[PDB]
């Protein structure tokens, strides 16, 4: 059963597929590491063993039902059953299909997180009293045979800076090369086929760049080959982007696949856009570092928006480093060439809202809601409050670069981020995240139903 | 081996190569070699290359002349540093310019601005705009004979440049020192004026800005526009243009500076002031080319003074600027400007118009167009540093996309790094820093090419504004008012009409109405009524009749306005011609006033609403109107390939042969008589609209005007000459070329059904040689339009083989009775009024009834025939005149008992005679007939039997299939072409029409049919056709390629129904007699035969119906198979009885019908004993079973009924000697077998017999035909498997007949793999074999020897050997599991399933499998 629903997982989207031999390899493993007997220990391993295994290879999504999934296989064989009445009863009242109240200890608290709303604390719910383990990427990469990992992710999330970490903390050099051009191929074939005859890590960026590449050259690389040169801490990894064209299936069934998740912390990314930043210039620190704070703010509520696919934006856009690098070097140029120190923020607000962050937008209202969002951040106020909780004091006229610098850091240190921060920073309506939400739940609650009627 | 002497005489005789080179380097002689001295290092490699060339003219050769392709290509590679225009060009058009003295028309191409060197004495003084401007040099360049070409395009280049930044500088200064515009706009070039506007602009501007006042300026500029305005019309065309590009300008500039006076706040009037454009001037610097500079919010970009003329000008919308401000922006950081957005926002003009602001000429790139041409356009464009303008970059084909996607991103990252060199095409380039990239986008950008560009989305641009100040250009007093409405217009056009995909309104089509305006409101004035009038000329024929309604009222709600001498001329020229209405008149009207504003239009509509009759009178009006001499050509584009239609040059020598299209345009160009100063010469292209044939006159089309040709040439369009294009729908069809072009749209048809009924009897008249005119009006006051209404409305209530409309009949009708009533005119003198007016009307509704009712069933002729006689069933008129019947005339035919198996023999009956009097009269008639039923009803049957016994007319034999006829038609026909016989006329037969697949030839017939001859192909001349008709005949709604309209419309459908009961009864009757002849003992019962075999075939097609299986089809083919086995098993065998006849039947019977049966066995069995005890009540009648009736030759010298024991013992030891000497098969021997061999044997033995097996696999069907054809001691031939099949084919046919070799072709199903072999046996199947499939000449010349060995026309030889190959050969088709699609497929394709005898095998029953 639980075999069928990892097919139909499969079925779903392209990435999401199984081989049998790994499925058979993860069984073995949980015998190769008491529920009130041995037999019924040895099915609770198994369950966990596969879980945590197949787990990584998923987005919150599919993760999130193929542990509510388990559970309900779990609980409707062992558990009796008016539990799988009441659970069939509060799954139908998550997806807005049935009504009616559960027939009344753990279950008590499962109600009274749906009738608070609050849907990721009952997918919590299962997946905090059933299962007793997680898996990182660490996890993943420490308890795997295999040398090849597939890294996906939605664009506008790169987990390169992860694994950067994660070699750090390995003791192993980490080779960052990108594709998107021919000297790139050569670059890549020289570099792996170097890794391949002498050894150290090799991460190539957006494969799916170089797609032709996987159907001719990786298809003739990887599966034309047995497992490499069993060299101590040399290991193969690549990322790919799940929205975007599929990439070639057995390349996929022959490495091990991972799905990495975002960060979306808004604190946590003002300070990576601001901490990556070596301020240099013409000019030093009086306006400079103040309008790239300002600029690292914006792109910040900006591509913290768009993961709000409904409600945020109207659209899946996609912003990236290359927009903040226009928008730094037209604010220079802006500052540079009017030193009055009467700043012209109307020209910055337009020229942001239109051609800089509007130029790949389509629909009118996410031109306004960019347009309102560089407002609210340009506005080159006396006394601005860029979230309810920091206000940001204008630069006085007796400092110099690095006290303007220490100061901002200081500002942005003391910061704590509240914990709805995708509601109160973002200047959204709780009821238009709280039905976002909703939506999330009725679409997973309708895909458990969908896989356990068959 | 041909003469030679550069020239080459005879081509037809590595060679490929040698002779390309050849044609090559009689280019190069001709253009450099006979000039030269313009590129000293190009001589050099002259000479080396004339030293080659003199050497081969032979591995060592052809390594020299690639050696000098290779050095060709290195000299123009170094022509890149030292001049990088020629990428452009092709190679061709490099050496030719190379080789300027009597050298123009491709600087266009390299440049983009200009059309024209202007000399005197040779030396270079300026150069022609495309628009006509004239620049001048500063200083004239001396041309000498030593100059190379790369140096003096150089100078001329730098000139250029020079000379434009001299006329902006001088242009500047008379500015600033109070001359005003009107006066500096008649001496300089456009663009120096432009500029030098542009910057005092800048400059009044800025400085009135450091205050707060702006009307003083502001009034200026208006008062600058008026004098514009005002200058306008008061001067040359040149003048013109440049006073419209200049005071479009001056509009914006007033646009920006009222926007900027409404600011409230100063900041707002900054920041706005940075939003738009500027222009600043440097006056320390040193360097000329530099000294002007571009501002555009904050950012800065450089000028680069490169000539641009005076090309169209967009007008400045907001939009327009926020895309330049957006251009500024990517530019700055060196990257590239990406767009994309819904088509028709204006992503290319906006890119030319930005690079056109900056005084650079874009370069811009359509897609559809190959890697080479783009690699070489970008390479040119980073050497020179132009800009890049990739249009429709979606539409690219995929590796073509990443090739150049690789290129763009190159680019851009040396655009980024800054490198010095680039490395593309395998070279290193230089790199300029000037250089920019632009794509535009309908999907999206690859994302490494997105990563590197700034994406930006537009909407439909301010077509309100833009229409605005268009308006005011031109001169309009509400320029405005009639903007919002003129685009509201379009707005509510393009929301209410029908989706049609050829309905286009964007902006282009609406700047397509605004520049289609200017003759019209030159001819009737100002105001609402010039553009209501523009707007319907422009849209109205496009519009369909509800379309037209909506137009209507909407036109009349919204614009507040609501020649009778060319009326006169179309109505004298529709009455000349003899055509003849309000739709008419309104179409006449429409392309009346396309044809006075467009010069290429195309004809769409309904076939046969008077396309071709309304483009004819307009024509004939023109030249009793304009007096001009009126010459008119009618082109059918798919009957000839394209390389035939516009030139074939063969690419093996690359010499050019001219084409039709191609003489037409050189007879044009050349003018060698001097009419053409009073002639406007028409081609019609009369066929659908092919993208491949139309985009070769892409620039023919638009407003280039040119026709270009592959091998170089260009032959100019006059405006007089204009093309035409007659078709039927817009499928196949680019909005590109129905934006480019004129699209007249019929809605449906003129009606004027009294009208059109006397064009055709006037036509009939006309085609022809006191009575004459007392005809004429019998037949005016007979044709009742009143009652004729009526009765063509009711004809379509039947049903319709080949469904054609009502309208499109009638010329069968009338031709019919017109040629019908002439038949009779030597016996019109002697009869009275009311007997003439008795014949006339049974002639016109024996033609009426021919015509409206031919394509419908007997039962349906019959209700036909009694409603109209409401409004006889077989009235006919025979030689006083007198009304009799067809029943009088059938003959009576007593055949011999071996006539039988002729297949050309038909019985008489009455239905044949009525078919073959109608064949005769409509053949007479010289229209076009076609004959549709079932399989096997007989029309081949009567066609033939017509064709043969008539001294009119000869048979020519054509077989058709899948993929001609007129190569046997060259063989009895004389060159206009006639018939070789000076009494009998010459009719085609072509039969299976529908096996074409789509179609040339059906369009080649319609050719013949329509306009009466054809064009001939290497003549390029027209020959018309006397004497031939066109016959033909197939089913098509029951094949498993419906015909289009326009073809079946010009011919006669008659529909062939099957024989009735008591026909089948009366000629199977006459056959049974001939056969029964043989034992004259029992010809007393003959009917009971005949009625049972009937009534057999009706209950077998009532009962085992095709619903059941796919090849459950009977048809009375079947009848004459089951006659054919009875005389020859009554031929070859002893002397018989009753008992013996009745079980001899129920045998042939049984084999003929139940074989296709696999249940169905024992309800036929059931069947055949009901028919023999209703039928034959015969004493010990029997042997009906399927093991109680085995009739065999195969143990005797004659054919008698056989017993089970003798039979089996003789089978297993013929089976035993064949294991000891064939190949040895495990096979266990058994009823069902030993009855499926039986059953083989018997259809083997038939004269022409082939055969196709069905059954599941390892039943033993191919085991137990090889068996019995050893048995029957036939050669077995085995596929060893379309070349190869051709050959084996040929081969099979050369060895059954050169050497009389009895063949059994034994054809599996794993043996076809594509649909070209199933075409080739089903022609080798439907006939008796193909000869399409010198070595013609030496089959003839040994069949010639085998002939003599064992007859002088082609005729009787070709049917003694159709008829040889038809005796000795038989073949086997093994198929299995019929649920494949192939299998289906060759089951029940029509031509395989007729000829052969249908077996199933099936599976094996619980019985047979148990024994
Ligand atoms: N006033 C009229 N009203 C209707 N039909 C007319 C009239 N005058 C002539 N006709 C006939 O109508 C026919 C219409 O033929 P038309 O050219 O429209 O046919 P098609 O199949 O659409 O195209 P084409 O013949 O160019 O291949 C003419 O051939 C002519 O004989
Ligand atoms: N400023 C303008 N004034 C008038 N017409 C314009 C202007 N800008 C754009 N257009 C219209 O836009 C059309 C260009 O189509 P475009 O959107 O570029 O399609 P494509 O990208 O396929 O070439 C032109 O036909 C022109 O009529
Ligand atoms: N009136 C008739 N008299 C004799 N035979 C007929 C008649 N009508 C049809 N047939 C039979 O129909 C068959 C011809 O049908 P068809 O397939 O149209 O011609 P063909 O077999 O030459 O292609 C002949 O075999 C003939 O025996
Ligand atoms: N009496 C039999 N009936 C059916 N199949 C047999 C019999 N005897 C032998 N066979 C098998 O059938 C094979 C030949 O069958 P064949 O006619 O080639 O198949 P198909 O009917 O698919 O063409 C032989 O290889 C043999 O093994
Ligand atoms: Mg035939």
């Amino acid at each position: 059963k639980i075999f069928s629903m990892l097919e139909k997982f499969g079925q779903f989207h392209w990435f999401y597929g199984i081989s049998i031999g790994q499925f058979l390899s993860c069984f073995k493993r949980v015998f190769i590491k008491a529920a009130r007997t041995r037999v019924d220990e040895i099915l609770w391993l198994l369950y966990q063993e596969v879980y945590c295994q197949f787990s990584t290879a998923l987005d919150k999504k599919f993760k999130m039902i193929m542990a509510m999934t388990m559970f309900c296989l779990y609980k409707f064989d062992i558990e009796s059953e008016q539990y799988k009445e009441a659970v069939l009863t509060m799954i139908g009242v998550l997806s807005e299909s049935s009504d009616g109240v559960p027939k009344l200890d753990d279950l008590r608290y499962l109600w009274d997180y749906v009738t608070t709303k609050s849907y990721i604390s009952a997918l919590n719910w299962f997946k905090n009293e059933f299962f007793v383990d997680e898996w990182n990427i660490a996890d993943v990469v420490a308890n795997s045979e295999n040398n090849y990992f597939t890294m996906a992710s939605e664009r506008d999330v790169d987990g390169t800076f992860k694994l950067i970490e994660l070699a750090k903390a390995s003791k192993e050099s980490l080779k960052i090369i990108p594709l998107g051009s021919i000297e790139n191929l050569n670059y890549a074939q020289e570099e792996i086929s170097k890794s391949k005859i002498e050894g150290g890590w090799i991460l190539l960026q957006n494969i799916q760049m170089s797609l032709s590449w996987v159907k001719t050259y990786l298809h003739k690389h990887v599966e034309e080959t047995k497992a490499a040169e069993e060299h101590e801490k040399f290991k193969m990894f690549m990322t790919c982007h799940l929205t975007g064209d599929k990439l070639p299936a057995p390349l996929l069934q022959r490495t091990d696949r991972v799905v990495y998740e975002d960060i979306p912390g808004i604190l946590d990314t003002v300070k990576d856009l601001w901490g990556s930043q070596f301020f240099t210039g013409k000019i030093s620190g009086v306006w400079s570092v103040y309008c790239t704070f300002l600029l690292s703010w914006f792109h910040a509520l900006i591509t913290a928006r768009t993961r709000l696919v409904p409600h945020g934006f109207s659209k899946k856009y996609y912003f990236n480093d290359c927009d903040f690098q226009f928008a730094s070097v037209y604010l220079e140029n802006v500052l540079a060439t009017n030193s009055t120190n009467n700043i012209p923020w109307a020209q910055v607000r337009d020229h942001i809202a239109t051609i800089v962050y509007g130029g790949k937008i389509d629909e009118e209202k996410d031109l306004e809601v960019v347009a309102k969002l560089c407002a609210h951040v340009f506005c080159g106020s006396d006394n601005l409050q860029i979230v309810p909780g920091v206000r940001i004091p204008q630069p006085l006229l007796q400092q110099s670069e690095e006290e303007e610098r220490a100061r901002l850091t200081a500002i942005l240190s003391n910061t704590i981020e509240p914990a709805d921060s995708l509601s109160s920073w973002l200047q959204l309506p709780r009821e238009s995240i709280l039905d976002y939400e909703r939506l999330q739940a009725k679409e997973v609650a309708s895909s458990t139903e969908q896989l356990l009627q068959e | 081996q041909y003469e030679v002497i550069k020239l080459v005489r005879e081509w037809d005789v590595i060679q490929v190569n040698w002779v390309e080179v050849q044609f090559y380097w009689l280019d190069l002689y001709g253009i450099l070699g006979e000039i030269q001295n313009f590129l000293p290092l190009e001589t050099s490699k002259f000479k080396s290359l004339t030293s080659e060339y003199k050497m081969i003219t032979f591995d060592t050769t052809l390594k020299l002349t690639i050696d000098s392709l290779k050095m060709i290509k290195s000299s123009l590679s170094t022509f890149l540093e030292r001049f990088p225009r020629f990428y452009f060009l092709g190679n061709d058009d490099l050496l030719k310019i190379i080789g300027h003295d009597q050298v123009s028309k491709f600087m266009k191409k390299m440049f983009g601005s200009i059309e024209s060197i202007i000399f005197f004495e040779d030396s270079i003084t300026g150069v022609r705009s495309v628009e006509g401007e004239v620049l001048n040099l500063n200083e004239k360049i001396e041309l000498k004979d030593s100059i190379q070409a790369q140096e003096w395009l150089n100078i001329l280049d730098t000139e250029i440049k020079l000379s434009v930044f001299t006329q902006f500088r001088d242009c500047l200064g008379q500015l600033k020192d109070g001359t005003d515009i009107e006066v500096v706009v008649s001496k300089y070039i456009f663009q120096a004026i432009l500029l030098s506007a542009q910057v005092m602009w800048t400059e009044l501007v800025e400085k009135c800005l450091q205050t707060n006042e702006f009307s003083k300026y502001w009034k200026e500029v208006d008062m600058k526009i008026k004098g514009l305005l005002d200058k306008l019309n008061k001067s040359s065309d040149n003048v013109k243009k440049k006073i419209e590009a200049l005071l479009v300008e001056y509009l914006h500039f007033n646009n920006v500076i009222g926007q900027l006076k409404n600011c409230s706040t100063k900041e707002e009037a900054r920041l706005l002031w940075a939003k738009v454009q500027k222009f600043y001037q440097k006056n320390d610097t040193l360097d000329d080319l530099n000294s002007v500079f571009i501002s555009q919010s904050g950012y800065l970009l450089q000028y680069k003074f490169e000539y641009i003329g005076i090309p169209e000008r967009l007008i400045y919308t907001p939009l327009l600027l926020v895309g330049f401000a957006t251009l500024t922006d990517s530019l700055h950081q060196k990257y590239g400007g990406c767009f994309f957005g819904p088509a028709g926002t204006g992503k290319t003009e906006t890119v030319k118009a930005f690079g056109q602001n900056l005084g650079r000429v874009v370069v811009v790139f359509n897609c559809d167009f190959d890697y080479q041409v783009l690699s070489r356009l970008l390479v040119g464009i980073t050497q020179i540093g132009a800009w890049g303008c990739f249009d429709e970059f979606n539409r690219l084909d995929e590796k073509v996309l990443s090739a150049v996607s690789a290129n763009i991103q190159q680019i851009q990252n040396g655009l980024q790094v800054g490198k010095s060199h680039i490395t593309l095409l395998e070279e290193e380039t230089p790199l300029s820093p000037h250089t920019a990239v632009f794509i535009t986008l309908n999907s999206e950008l690859p994302e490494n090419l997105k990563k590197s560009f700034r994406e930006f989305s537009m909407k439909s641009p301010q077509s309100g504004t833009i229409a605005e100040m268009i308006l005011q250009i031109m001169g309009f007093e509400d320029s405005k008012s009639l903007a919002s409405k003129i685009v509201h217009f379009l707005e509510l056009l393009s929301s209410k009409c029908s989706s049609m995909n050829h309905y286009h309104f964007g902006l282009r089509t609406l700047k397509g109405v605004l520049r289609n305006c200017s003759p019209l409101v030159s001819e009737f004035g100002e105001g609402e009524k010039t553009v209501v009038e523009s707007l319907k000329r422009v849209i109205l024929p496009s519009l369909g009749d509800t379309d037209e309604l909506v137009f209507k009222d909407e036109l009349s709600k919204i614009f507040d306005s609501a020649s009778k001498a060319i009326v006169q001329c179309l109505k004298d020229a529709g009455q000349r011609s003899g055509f003849s209405s309000e739709e008419f008149l309104k179409k006449c009207m429409q392309f009346y006033y396309m044809q006075k504003t467009q010069q290429a239009l195309i004809l769409v509509g309904k076939a046969g609403c008077g396309k071709t009759a309304t483009w004819k009178t307009v024509i004939d009006a023109m030249a009793i109107f304009d007096g001009h001499a009126n010459v008119v050509y009618v082109i059918d584009t798919k009957v000839l390939t394209k390389e035939s239609l516009y030139g074939s040059m063969l690419k093996a020598t690359l010499e050019w042969r001219d084409g039709l299209f191609t003489s037409i345009l050189r007879r044009v160009n050349d003018d060698i008589t001097g009419t053409f100063k009073n002639s406007r010469i028409w081609v019609v292209f009369d066929s659908d609209l092919d993208p491949e044939y139309v985009e070769a006159m892409n620039s023919v089309l638009d407003d280039n005007k040119i026709l270009t040709l592959p091998n170089g040439e260009r032959l100019p369009i006059p405006p007089n000459f204009r093309i035409l294009f007659e078709t039927d729908n817009l499928d196949h069809t680019t909005p590109a070329t129905i934006t480019r072009c004129g699209l007249l749209w019929f809605s449906t048809d003129v009606c004027s059904i009294s009208s059109k009924i006397d064009h055709l009897l006037n036509k009939s008249y006309e085609a022809l040689d006191f009575e004459l005119d007392k005809l004429k009006d019998l037949i005016s006051d007979s044709f009742d339009m009143a009652s004729l209404t009526n009765i063509f409305t009711c004809s379509n209530d039947l049903v319709h083989i080949l469904g054609v409309r009502t309208f499109n009949k009638l010329e069968t009708a009338v031709q019919l009775a017109v040629h019908l009533i002439s038949s009779y005119r030597q016996w019109f003198q002697n009869l009275d009024d009311k007997s003439l007016k008795d014949v006339i009307t049974l002639l016109i509704k024996r033609s009426l009834l021919y015509a409206l009712a031919g394509d419908s069933t007997g039962e349906s002729q019959r209700a036909f025939i009694q409603t109209i006689n409401t409004y006889s069933d077989y009235s006919t008129i025979v030689i006083k005149l007198s009304f009799s019947s067809f029943c009088s005339e059938i003959p009576s035919v007593s055949l011999e008992a071996h006539e039988v198996m002729r297949p050309d023999i038909v019985i008489p009956t009455i239905d044949t005679i009525k078919h073959e009097k109608i064949f005769y009269d409509l053949l007479n008639s010289k229209r076009g007939i076609i004959l549709c039923g079932p399989p096997g009803s007989g029309k081949t049957m009567i066609m033939n039997n017509a064709l043969r016994n008539s001294s009119l007319y000869d048979v020519v034999g054509i077989n058709f299939s899948k993929d001609h006829i007129l190569s046997a038609l060259h063989r009895h026909t004389n060159y206009t072409l006639l018939p070789k016989s000076d009494i009998k006329n010459l009719v085609l037969f072509c039969d299976e029409i529908n096996l074409p697949k789509l179609q040339n030839v059906v369009l080649f017939l319609r050719q013949l049919m329509e306009k009466q001859g054809f064009w001939k192909t290497p003549e390029n001349k027209w020959v018309t056709i006397e004497r031939i008709h066109i016959v033909g005949a197939c089913n098509p709604p029951t094949d498993p390629i419906p015909m289009s309209e326009r073809f079946t419309r010009h011919a006669a459908i008659l529909y062939l129904g099957y024989p009735s009961g008591k026909s089948l009864s009366q000629i199977y009757e006459i056959y049974y007699k001939a056969i029964f002849k043989l034992v004259p003992e029992f010809r007393s019962y003959t009917e009971p035969f005949a009625r049972a075999s009937v009534h057999l075939y009706n209950e077998c097609k009532a009962r085992y119906s095709t619903g059941l299986q796919s090849h459950y089809l009977f048809s009375p083919r079947e009848l004459t198979r089951l006659v054919r086995g009875v005389y020859t098993a009554i031929n070859t065998g002893p002397r018989q009885t009753l008992r013996s006849l009745i079980r001899l039947w129920a045998y042939e019977a049984w084999r003929i019908f139940a074989d296709r049966l696999v249940k169905e066995k024992n309800s036929f069995e059931q069947l055949l004993y009901e028919t023999v005890d209703k039928y034959l009540p015969n004493q010990d009648l029997g042997n009906i079973s399927s093991t109680s009736l085995l009739f065999s030759g195969l143990l005797s010298l004659d054919f008698k009924e056989v017993n089970k024991t003798d039979l089996v013992n003789f089978i297993e030891e013929r089976f035993k000697t064949f294991c000891d000497e064939e190949l040895e098969v495990p096979m266990v021997i058994h009823e069902s077998m030993v009855d499926h061999i039986l059953r083989i044997d018997r259809a083997l033995k038939q004269v022409q017999g082939h055969m196709m097996l069905i059954g599941a696999s390892r039943t033993g069907k191919t085991i137990l035909t090889r068996f019995v054809a050893w048995l029957n001691g036939l050669k077995i031939v085995q596929p060893k498997i379309l070349s190869d099949f051709d050959m084996i084919l040929k081969k099979a046919i050369s060895d059954c007949s050169l050497k009389e070799s009895r063949t059994c072709l034994i054809i599996d199903e794993s043996n076809i793999l594509e649909t070209a072999f199933l075409e080739r046996m089903n022609t080798l199947l439907a006939n008796a074999d193909i000869p399409d499939l010198e070595e013609y000449d030496k089959l003839l010349n040994n069949l010639r020897n085998k002939t003599r060995s064992l007859l002088d026309t082609e005729q009787e030889l070709y049917d003694w050997f159709v008829g040889e190959i038809a005796k000795n050969l038989h073949v086997v088709f093994t198929i299995c599991d019929p649920t494949n699609n192939k299998s289906s497929a060759m089951i029940s394709s029509p031509a395989l399933f007729n000829r052969c005898i249908i077996n199933w095998m099936g599976d094996w029953d619980t019985k047979t499998m148990s024994q």
